[PDB]
RNA sequence: GGUGUCUUGGG
C-alpha cells in the first residue's frame, strides 16, 4: 500500500541531514540506495511524471489566490511512476538568477540570461594575483533580496555582481522616455 | 567588500554600525530587531546593512602579498 | 508672522513644525539644508605608502566622505579663493594616519578614530573625525594583516554640496503637510475605498479630521508643515537650520546687491 | 554547440522541440545568429561515463 | 448688458464620467421649449437635483491680457457665483424655432435652444455666463 | 531602411559625451535608447552644406511618400500626458499657468481669459493645448457618430486654433494620417510644423511633471467579481471543448470544405478558445476603473493594446508554433506529464492562468516555446528582408 | 533582472528628485511606459517583495513555481503601515507641491553592464589609411572611420 | 568592397540619448567630438574676427 | 570624461555677471532676468513671493536645461511700478521673514533645552 | 604601425 506514495520517506531526509548512516552518506548513496533514479532523453518517453509530490494523491474551492493545476480527470485510478524533485530545476545556470521567472514573457527571460552574464562584479576572489587582459571589480557588491533557493548553490550571494537601488517607476520630467 | 561609508539613498553613516550588528547576531537576535536596536528606521539604510556582503575576509586570506 | 514649534529634539534630529509660511519657502529651506550649507571634508588624499589589500583611490574615496566636526567651518576661506598657493594651513586642515599591523599574526581594523589631526588653523574645533560616543571607534576604513603597512596624509577643505555628496551636512530631510488631503492636492488611488488603504500619516492627531458635510474650501492653502532635519553628526542640527537661514539671507543679499549694482 | 552549420536556415533545428523538458534550458541561449542552436544544460544535467 | 435672462429648474445631473464636472439639464418655468444643457464644476459650484438657477448671458462684463482683478473695480459678476467664459461655436438656425446654440467654455459646453426672438442676439463670439444660487 | 534614416539636423553643444536627440524623432530612426548607436557624418564644404540645409532638414521630412502621412508622431509620455491633461476634468490654478505659458517659445505674451472667473479663477487644459496650435487651423473628426454635444467627450472640433472639445490622443496628434500634425503642415509649410513639436512637448512635459503619473501593481489586478466572471467564461470554454471532442471523436463533427477531419477539428478548437479569451479580455477591459493607469495609456494609445490587458489580467489562451497547435514532440502527447491522446486544451497548451497569478510548470515551458519561435522568426526573416530590399533597389 | 534595460539619460542632484514623506529619495527612475507593452509583471512583484524583505528584515523567497501569492505579500506589507499595493505618496522636489498622482516605489536589484560609453565613442578627423587602397582604416583603436 | 560603399572620414559614432528640451531639428554633440572634427570655413571680408578668435 | 567642472554650478563666470537684465519688447512694462549658477532653490522662492503681490501682473521662470546652472525669469507689474523696484521689495520681505524665523527658532530652541 | 583568419558579443 505504499502505492502512489513517494519512496523517499523522511528517514532519508533525516540521514542526509546528519551526514552519516545510522547503522559518508551523500548524493550517490541516494541513487544507489533506491530512491532516485536517472532518466535520459529517451526513457522519458515511456514513464509518467507528477509535477510536485503534492499531486500524488488525487487532489481536491474556487479561491482566487493560487494557480490552476489539472486534477487528472482521465483515470479514476492513475498510475504514476515518477515525481519531480522541484521544477524550478528546469532553468539554466544563468537563469535561476531571474527572480520570479514564471510571471514573465519568455523573450524577457531570454534577454535576462543573455545580460546577467555581462554583469560587472566579483568573479574570483583573487584578482590581485591573476593578471588578465580584462577584469572588472564593482566596488560595493550586494547580495540581493529576491533570492531563490538556487543562489544557495551558485555562490552568487557570496559573490554577487549587482546592487540594490531605490527604483521609482514614474515618468518624471520626460528625460526618461 | 567592506561595509560602505554612507547609506546609498539617504546618507546616514552606516559603516561603524557594522561590528555591533554581527555581535548582535551572536546572541540570537533578528535582523529586524537588530536593525531596530541599531536604530535604522527607514529602509534605505536598512538595506545598506541587511544586504551587505563582506568579502574582504577572503581578499586577505592569502598569505602575505609581500 | 511665521512661527516655529519644535516637538522632539536632540542633537541630530529635530522634528519641528514650521507653520504659517508658504509652500515654496519650506521647499527652498529644504533644498538649502541639503545642498548649500558648507562643511569641511577630505579633498586631496596623498598616499605615501600602501601595502593593504585594498586599492589606493578606494581608501581615498572612503576618507573623502568621513564626517568631520565642522562647527567652526564658516570662518575658513574657500579653497579656490585663498590668497596663498596650494594648501597652507589657512584654508586646510591636514590629517595624517598610518597604522601597521606589525607582528605576523592577527587582523587590525584601521578605524577612523585613529585619524590624528596633525595641524590646522586652530583652535577652531575643526577637522577632527566625529564621534558618536567617546568610546566610539567609528568608520571601518580598512582591514590589515601581516606586514600590511598603511600610511596616508590628507588635506581637508571647505566645500558645498553642489561640489559633491561629501559636503552633504544633513542626511535625510523628511517632510509632509496637510496629512488629510484637505486641499485635494492629491488623488488617492483606490480599489474598494479611499479611506481604508492609505494608512494615516504619523501626523494624524495634529490636525482634526474632515467633517462629512464639509464642502471643498476653494480658498484654503497649505499652511502648516512638519519636517525633520537629521545630521550624521558633522554639525549640530540647530546650526543646520540657523545656517540654512544665514546662507539664504546671504544669497538674496547678493541678489539685491546685484540689482543695485546694475543700478 | 551543434555543428548543423548555418548552411540550412531550415527553421526546424532551432525550435525548442518538446523533449527539452529538463535536459536543456528554455530560458538561456544566445541571440541573433547562434539563436536556438547554442543550447545550455539543465541544472540537473548528468552525462554518462 | 445682459443679452438674455431666465430662471431654470434642474431636472437631471449626471456625474458618471468625472469627479469634478457634472452635466445639468435645465428647463425654464417662465416658458418651456427652452431646453438647456450645461457642464459645471462640482468643487466650485455644487448643485443638486430639482433646484434653481438664475442664468444670464453677457457679451461684456463691463457696465487685452487678463490679469487677476483688482479688488476695487466692479463687474457685472458681482451678483453671482460662477461666471464662466466661452465661445459661440455653432449657431444652427433650423426650423421655425428649433434654434440650437452651442457655446464651448474651453472644454465646457452649452446646448441652448428656444425662441428665435430670444436667442437671435446670441450671434456673437464671447459669452460670459453668470449662474446664481 | 528608408529615406528617413538620414536627415540633417543642427548642432547644439552639450557636455557628458553621448548624442542628444529630440524625442519626436525616434520613430523614423526607429531607434530606441536600449543602446542604439548612430553614425554622424559632417559636410565639408559649402555646396553640401546648402544641400543639407535645403533638402534634408527634418521639417521637409514630416510627410512620407510612403503613405502620404506623417511619420514623426508624438511618442510615449508626451502622448499619455497630453491625453491626461485634456480630459474634461482638468483644472489648473493661476500660479502654475503663468509658468506653463512661459515655456511656450512661440507664445505671444498674452494670457488667455480663464474659462472660469469666480469663485477662484481656473483654466482648462484644452486652452493651453490651444496656446501651442498656431492660429489659423481647422479640424473636424467624428467617431461613434457623436453629436455636437458630445457626452463621452470623444471626437474633435478645432476652430481658428483653439480646441473646442475633445479628448486628444493617438488618433488626432499621433502618427495618424490627416491627424493634426499633417494638417498644420499642409497649412503652414514646414518651419511652423517644426515649432509645433517644440510647443507641445515643452508644455505637456512641464505639466506632466507637476502632475506626475505612474503605474503600480494594482492596475493590473481585478477585484473578486471580475475574477468570478472571467473564471466562469474560461470554464465554459473548456466545457465547449469537451463537447466538441465528444462530437468529433464520436464521429459527429461536420467537416468544413477542403479541411479533413483533423484540420477542421483543430480549426474549430482554435476558434473556440480564442473567442473565449476574447470574451475574458473584453470583460476585464470594460471592467477596470477610469483613473486606473493601464486603461489610461491604452486609451491614449501611447503603448500597449487590448491583448496586453487580456494577458496581464485575464488569460493567455493557446500557444502557437507554426500555425498549428503544439505538436507531439514525444509520442502521442506534448510532455511526459500527460497521457496519450488528450486533446483537451490544458495538454496541448491552453495557457489558462494570467501572468499576475503566474503560470504553472507545463504552461511555462510551452510559453517559452512560443517565445522561442518569436525569436527565431525575428532573427531569420530579417535576412530575407535585407536581401529583398537590396534587389529592389538595384 | 527582467530585460528592462537601458542607459542613464541625465543626472539630478540629491534634492531635485522626488522624495516621499519619510525622507527617502529615489535612486534610479525607470520609465513606466516600459511596462505595459512588455508584459513583465515579475519586475513589479519583485519590487514589492523587496520592500517587504527590507522592512521585516529577511530575504524573500522568490522560488518560481511555489505558493507565494501577490496577496499574502500585500498583507504582510500593509501590516507594517504601508499601502498594500506598493504605492507611496510622493513629492515633487522643485516646488514641494504634492505630485497629483501616487507612485510605485521600492528597492530593486539592478546590475551594471559592460558596454560603457567609452568603449564605443569614437571619432576621426583624418589619419591612418590602409596601404592597399588608401581608404581610411578599419576599427576603433586605430583612428578608424565609418562605412 | 570599396567602390560601391567605402569607409570614409569626418565621421563619428556613439551611444545616443533623448532630451526633450531641444527644438526638433537639433542634435546634441558632446564637446570632445566637437573639438575633434572640424568644418573648413573660408575667410571673407566679413568674418576675420570670429576666426581669429578661434585661432586664439 | 567631457563633463564640465563640478564647480561650474555656483562660481559665476569672470565677465558674465551674476544677473543680466533684458527688457522685454512684446507687452508694455515687462522684462527678463537671466540668472547664473542658481536653481529652483532661488527662483521658486522669488517667484512665489512675487505671486502674492497686488501690483504684480505676470511673472514666472523657466530652467532652460539642467545641464546648465542657470534659469530665466520674466516680470511685469502694472503701469505704476518699475519692475526693478518690486523685485527689491520682494527681496526685503523674504529677508525679513527669514530674519524673524531665525530669531524665533533660536528663542524656541533655548526654551526647549 | 602589420595583415589574415576564427571566436564571442552589441544594435
Ligand atoms: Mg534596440
Ligand atoms: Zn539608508
Ligand atoms: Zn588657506
Amino acid at each position: 500500500d505504499n502505492k502512489g506514495e513517494l519512496r523517499i520517506t523522511k528517514e532519508h531526509i533525516r540521514k542526509i541531514q546528519q551526514g552519516y548512516d545510522d547503522d559518508v552518506y551523500g548524493w550517490s548513496s541516494l541513487v544507489t540506495s533506491g530512491v532516485i533514479e536517472y532518466v535520459d532523453g529517451e526513457e522519458e518517453e515511456t514513464i509518467m511524471i507528477a509535477m510536485t509530490p503534492e499531486d500524488l494523491q488525487t487532489r481536491s474551492l474556487n479561491d482566487t489566490a493560487k494557480r490552476i493545476k489539472p486534477e487528472m480527470s482521465t483515470s479514476s485510478h492513475h498510475t504514476f511512476t515518477h515525481c519531480e524533485i522541484h521544477p524550478s530545476m528546469i532553468l539554466g545556470v544563468a537563469a535561476s538568477i531571474i527572480p520570479f521567472p514564471d510571471h514573465n514573457q519568455s523573450p524577457r527571460n531570454t534577454y535576462q540570461s543573455a545580460m546577467g552574464k555581462q554583469a560587472m562584479g566579483v568573479f574570483l576572489t583573487n584578482y590581485n594575483v591573476r593578471m588578465d587582459t580584462m577584469a572588472n571589480i564593482l566596488y560595493y557588491p550586494q547580495k540581493p533580496l529576491a533570492k531563490t533557493q538556487a543562489m544557495e548553490y551558485l555562490k552568487f550571494r557570496e559573490l554577487p555582481a549587482g546592487q540594490n537601488a531605490i527604483v521609482a517607476i514614474a515618468c518624471y520630467s520626460g528625460y526618461n522616455q | 567588500m567592506i561595509i560602505p561609508v554612507r547609506c546609498f539613498s539617504c546618507g546616514k553613516v552606516v559603516g561603524d554600525k557594522w561590528d555591533a550588528y554581527l555581535r548582535l547576531l551572536e546572541e540570537g537576535k533578528q535582523e529586524g530587531d537588530a536593525l531596530d536596536e541599531l536604530k535604522l528606521k527607514r529602509y534605505c539604510c536598512r538595506r545598506m546593512v541587511l544586504t551587505h556582503v563582506d568579502l574582504i575576509e577572503k581578499f586577505l586570506r592569502y598569505n602575505p602579498l609581500e | 508672522e511665521p512661527k516655529v514649534n519644535i516637538i522632539n529634539a536632540q542633537d541630530d534630529e529635530v522634528e519641528l513644525m514650521l507653520s504659517d509660511v508658504n509652500l515654496s519657502l519650506a521647499n527652498s529651506l529644504r533644498r538649502t539644508m541639503l545642498a548649500e550649507v558648507p562643511t569641511l571634508a577630505i579633498d586631496l588624499v596623498e598616499i605615501k605608502m600602501n601595502t593593504s589589500v585594498l586599492a589606493d583611490e578606494f581608501i581615498s574615496h572612503r576618507l573623502g566622505l568621513i564626517p568631520l566636526v565642522s562647527e567652526d567651518v564658516e570662518e575658513m576661506k574657500y579653497s579656490r579663493d585663498c590668497t596663498c598657493e596650494d594648501y597652507c594651513d589657512e584654508c586646510s586642515v591636514v590629517l595624517e594616519l598610518s597604522a601597521r599591523h606589525e607582528g605576523e599574526e592577527g587582523t587590525t581594523d584601521v578605524y577612523s578614530s585613529s585619524l590624528i589631526k596633525v595641524s590646522g588653523p586652530g583652535n577652531l574645533n575643526v577637522g577632527e573625525p566625529v564621534r558618536r560616543d567617546d568610546y566610539d571607534q567609528g568608520i571601518l576604513l580598512c582591514k590589515l594583516r601581516n606586514h600590511q603597512e598603511l600610511n596616508i596624509r590628507c588635506i581637508a577643505k571647505k566645500g558645498i554640496a553642489k561640489e559633491h555628496a561629501k559636503w552633504s551636512p544633513c542626511s535625510a530631510i523628511a517632510f509632509e503637510y496637510d496629512p488629510h488631503n484637505k486641499l485635494k492636492h492629491t488623488d488617492f488611488w483606490f480599489e474598494v475605498d479611499a479611506k481604508k488603504e492609505w494608512p494615516d500619516s504619523k501626523y494624524a492627531t495634529w490636525e482634526e479630521p474632515p467633517k462629512p458635510g464639509e464642502v471643498f474650501d476653494y480658498k484654503a492653502k497649505p499652511n502648516r508643515f512638519y519636517m525633520t532635519v537629521e545630521t550624521t553628526g558633522s554639525l549640530k542640527a540647530n546650526q543646520v537650520f540657523s545656517r540654512g537661514i544665514k546662507t539664504l539671507q546671504e544669497k538674496l543679499a547678493n541678489v539685491l546687491f546685484e540689482l543695485e549694482n546694475s543700478r | 554547440n551543434t555543428p548543423i552549420g548555418r548552411d540550412g536556415k531550415l527553421a526546424k533545428p532551432r525550435q525548442l522541440h518538446n523533449t527539452h523538458w529538463g535536459l536543456v534550458c528554455p530560458a538561456e541561449t544566445p541571440e541573433g545568429q547562434a539563436c536556438g542552436l547554442v543550447k545550455n544544460l539543465s541544472l540537473l544535467s548528468g552525462i554518462s561515463i | 448688458s445682459a443679452l438674455f435672462d431666465d430662471i431654470f429648474t434642474v431636472q437631471t445631473v449626471d456625474n458618471g464620467r468625472y469627479n469634478k464636472v457634472s452635466r445639468i439639464i435645465g428647463i425654464s418655468t417662465t416658458n418651456s421649449a427652452i431646453k438647456l444643457t450645461l457642464d459645471i464644476n462640482n468643487e466650485m459650484f455644487p448643485v443638486s437635483q430639482d433646484d434653481s438657477l438664475t442664468v444670464t448671458l453677457a457679451n461684456s462684463l463691463s457696465l487685452k491680457s487678463w490679469r487677476p482683478p483688482k479688488p476695487t473695480d466692479k463687474s457685472l459678476a458681482d451678483d453671482y457665483d460662477y461666471v464662466m467664459f466661452g465661445t459661440v461655436y455653432k449657431f444652427e438656425e433650423g426650423d421655425e424655432d428649433k434654434i440650437k446654440v452651442y457655446v464651448s467654455f474651453g472644454g465646457l459646453l452649452m446646448c441652448l435652444e428656444g425662441g428665435y426672438k430670444s436667442l437671435a442676439s446670441l450671434k456673437q463670439d464671447n459669452l460670459y455666463i453668470l449662474i446664481r444660487r | 531602411l528608408h529615406k528617413m534614416s538620414m536627415m540633417a539636423h543642427r548642432v547644439k553643444v552639450m557636455p557628458y559625451s553621448t548624442f542628444r536627440l529630440n524625442l519626436s524623432v525616434t520613430s523614423p530612426y526607429n531607434a530606441d535608447f536600449d543602446g542604439d548607436e548612430m553614425n554622424l557624418h559632417v559636410p565639408q564644404s559649402e555646396e553640401t552644406r546648402a544641400e543639407l540645409s535645403q533638402l534634408c532638414a527634418v521639417p521637409l521630412q514630416i510627410v512620407s511618400p510612403q503613405s502620404n502621412k506623417p511619420v514623426m508622431g508624438i511618442v510615449q509620455d508626451t502622448l499619455c500626458g497630453v491625453r491626461k491633461m485634456t480630459l474634461r476634468d482638468t483644472f489648473i490654478e493661476y500660479e502654475q499657468v503663468m509658468n506653463m505659458l512661459f515655456w511656450v517659445p512661440s507664445w505671444d505674451g498674452v494670457v488667455p481669459q480663464p474659462a472660469i472667473l469666480k469663485p477662484k479663477p481656473l483654466w482648462t487644459g484644452k486652452q493651453l493645448l490651444s496656446i501651442a496650435i498656431p492660429s489659423g487651423i481647422h479640424l473636424q473628426r467624428t467617431d461613434g457618430g457623436n453629436s455636437l454635444l458630445s457626452p463621452k467627450d470623444n471626437g474633435m472640433l478645432i476652430v481658428d486654433g483653439k480646441v473646442m472639445f475633445g479628448v486628444v490622443d493617438k488618433k488626432t496628434v499621433g502618427s495618424g494620417g490627416g491627424g493634426l500634425i499633417h494638417t498644420v503642415m499642409r497649412e503652414k509649410g514646414p518651419k511652423i510644423c517644426a515649432e509645433l513639436f517644440g510647443n507641445i512637448q515643452k508644455v505637456v512635459n512641464y505639466w506632466l511633471l507637476h502632475n506626475g503619473f505612474s503605474i503600480g501593481i494594482g492596475d493590473a489586478i481585478a477585484d473578486a467579481s471580475t475574477m468570478k466572471e472571467i473564471t466562469h467564461a474560461i470554464s465554459s470554454a473548456k466545457e465547449q471543448v469537451q463537447e466538441i471532442i465528444y462530437k468529433a471523436q464520436h464521429n459527429e463533427l461536420e467537416l468544413k470544405p477542403g479541411m479533413t477531419l483533423r484540420e477542421s477539428f483543430e480549426g474549430e478548437v482554435s476558434r473556440t478558445l480564442n473567442d473565449a479569451r476574447d470574451s475574458a479580455g473584453r470583460s476585464a477591459e470594460m471592467n477596470l476603473k477610469d483613473l486606473n493607469n493601464v486603461k489610461q495609456m491604452v486609451s491614449a494609445g501611447s503603448k500597449g493594446s487590448f491583448i496586453n490587458i487580456a494577458q496581464m489580467s485575464a488569460c493567455v489562451g493557446q500557444q502557437m508554433v507554426e500555425g498549428k497547435r503544439i505538436a507531439f514532440g514525444f509520442a502521442d502527447r506534448s510532455l511526459p506529464h500527460f497521457t496519450k491522446d488528450d486533446f483537451s486544451p490544458e495538454s496541448k497548451g491552453f495557457v489558462e492562468n494570467s501572468y499576475l497569478r503566474g503560470l504553472t510548470p507545463q504552461e511555462f515551458f510551452f510559453h517559452a516555446m512560443a517565445g522561442r519561435e518569436g525569436l527565431i522568426d525575428t532573427a531569420v526573416k530579417t535576412a530575407e528582408t535585407g536581401y529583398i530590399q537590396r534587389r529592389l533597389v538595384k | 533582472r527582467h530585460g528592462q534595460k537601458g542607459t542613464i539619460g541625465v543626472t539630478y542632484r540629491h534634492e531635485d528628485m522626488p522624495f516621499s514623506a519619510e525622507g527617502i529619495v529615489p535612486d534610479l527612475i525607470i520609465n513606466p511606459h516600459a511596462i505595459p507593452s512588455r508584459m513583465t509583471v515579475a519586475h513589479l512583484i519583485e519590487c514589492l517583495l523587496s520592500k517587504v524583505g527590507s522592512i521585516r528584515g529577511y530575504e524573500g523567497d522568490a522560488t518560481p513555481f511555489t505558493d507565494l501569492t501577490v496577496d499574502a505579500v500585500s498583507n504582510l506589507l500593509r501590516d507594517n503601515g504601508y499601502q498594500s499595493r506598493g504605492f507611496e505618496v510622493m513629492y515633487n522636489g522643485h516646488t514641494g507641491k504634492k505630485l497629483m498622482a501616487q507612485v510605485f516605489f521600492g528597492p530593486t536589484y539592478y546590475q551594471r553592464l559592460r558596454h560603457m560609453v567609452d568603449d564605443k565613442i569614437h571619432a576621426r578627423a583624418r589619419g591612418p589609411v590602409q596601404v592597399l587602397t588608401r581608404q581610411p582604416v578599419e576599427g576603433r583603436s586605430r583612428d578608424g572611420g565609418l562605412r | 568592397g570599396n567602390l560601391m560603399g567605402k569607409r570614409v572620414d569626418f565621421s563619428a559614432r556613439t551611444v545616443i540619448s533623448g532630451d526633450p528640451n531641444l527644438e526638433l531639428d537639433q542634435v546634441g554633440v558632446p564637446i570632445s567630438i566637437a573639438k575633434t572634427l572640424s568644418y573648413p570655413e573660408t575667410v571673407t571680408q566679413y568674418n576675420i574676427h570670429r576666426l581669429t578668435e578661434y585661432v586664439r | 570624461m567631457n563633463a564640465p567642472d563640478r564647480f561650474e554650478l555656483f562660481i559665476l563666470p569672470d565677465d558674465v555677471p551674476k544677473l543680466k537684465i533684458t527688457p522685454d519688447s512684446r507687452v508694455p512694462n515687462c522684462i527678463i532676468i537671466k540668472f547664473e549658477r542658481e536653481d529652483h532653490t532661488l527662483a521658486n522662492l522669488l517667484r512665489e513671493e512675487l505671486a502674492l503681490y497686488p501690483d504684480v501682473t505676470f511673472v514666472a521662470y523657466k530652467v532652460e536645461h539642467p545641464l546648465f546652472a542657470n534659469f530665466v525669469m520674466r516680470l511685469q507689474t502694472e503701469e505704476g511700478t518699475r519692475p526693478k523696484q518690486a523685485l527689491e521689495r520682494a527681496c526685503a520681505s523674504i529677508i525679513n521673514k527669514l530674519k524673524t524665523l531665525d530669531h524665533k527658532f533660536n528663542e524656541e530652541w533655548n526654551i526647549k533645552n
